[PDB]
């Protein structure tokens, strides 16, 4: 949904 | 992973990667913690790639079974995948435990380590059914956030990817979008205002994660 | 998966599709083979679908792996995910053996059974160093030759798909390139002159396996 | 290398 850290 | 070398542990957590094997790359980073040893900042990265890919196939498959569910199969097969996940990430949490967390004194291991632990107990919430693993992973994560407006610079990537990922905790698992409204704005503010210090290749490493901040305020505003 | 329903894997091998948790796949759909019952058309697509996408995996990565080769570890790792590799063919190859090719009586179940046959010993080929594990594929694909060409017309997809790989063991297997674009061409022009027969959606099936030959045609010449 | 069956 909601892009986090890599 | 007991009687491999720790060197060679390493090695081939590497080769796994360039495999694309997760789930053996995951299992030779267990091991080199488990020789209790602390990590190096390119160690702490190969762990956390390792599993991040583990969970993330979990996850993805996790969100397809569930949606399918909405006789006993699906919520069977939903329930056998889900297990598999809260597996994976007890493991992450039992590393972190035991003892990672604990020898870790500089800033950048200690709030790499309290990331990790929000991120994983944040997976445990997406899937629980809840109000006690939701406050482990706040805990986690504004342990965090203290050490790192302490102890960083507002550019620092883990900085910014630790705040990325508290402000999706607080829009997806805490129900809290004004909250995660604010804390990526003020990151992100805070971060363009520091970027004049920074060499290129810093500031092209601040900026991709600034460039997440800002594409998750498009989706929420 | 003894006290598993046959149903419940069924559904729970499509349900694994979906999700693409490919290696529960294949378990699911090892599971409902060792029931002993023949499988169905679809049932036999799901269990080629399953170990395809399994053993497709191990193949990138020991092909990853071996460029690497070109200490001791990066051959260890290679030799872990070869013989891991070699124990997903194994495991197809007794499915095949018990019982499914004997139980196989109509054209269609024993092509595909026999092709398959062919395929997973290719893939031990790909990684062996070796004679006979060809000479395993080679008889393999020529039974499944011989009884396509008596029972099913030129454009039946599975006889398509069979003499594609049949053309692929023999241009990267058995160093007969030549014998590769002959059958590549002779499979392509006789389906072509047949397709006149079929309705729009077996033409739209046949015509997507002969572009895989011409793809390989244009490759080879 | 050479594409086979799907
Ligand atoms: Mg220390
Ligand atoms: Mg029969």
């Amino acid at each position: 949904f909601y892009p986090s850290a890599e | 992973m007991g009687s491999m070398e720790r060197a060679s542990l390493i090695q081939k957590a590497k080769l796994a990667e360039q495999a694309e094997r997760y789930e053996d790359m995951a299992a030779f980073m267990k091991g080199a913690v488990e020789k209790g040893e602390e990590l190096s900042c390119e160690e702490r990265n190969l762990l956390s790639v390792a599993y991040k890919n583990v969970v993330g196939g979990q996850r993805a498959a996790w969100r397809v079974l569930s949606s399918i569910e909405q006789g006993p199969e699906v919520r069977e097969y939903r329930e056998k995948v889900e297990t598999e996940l809260q597996g994976v990430c007890d493991t992450v949490l039992g590393l972190l435990d035991s003892h990672l967390i604990k020898e870790a004194g500089d800033a950048e291991s200690r709030v790499f380590y309290l990331k990790m632990k929000g991120d994983y107990y944040r997976y445990l919430a997406e899937v629980a059914t809840k109000k006690r693993i939701i406050d482990s992973a706040r805990s986690a994560y504004q342990e965090a956030m203290d050490i790192s407006k302490k102890e960083m610079p507002p550019t620092n990537p883990i900085r910014l990817g630790l705040a990325l990922n508290f402000s999706v905790f607080h829009y997806e698992i805490a129900n809290s979008p004004e909250e995660a409204i604010s804390l990526a704005k003020t990151t992100f503010d805070e971060a363009m205002a520091d970027l004049h210090t920074l060499s290129e290749d810093s500031y092209k490493d601040s900026t991709l994660i600034m460039q997440l901040l800002r594409d998750n305020l498009t989706l929420w505003t």
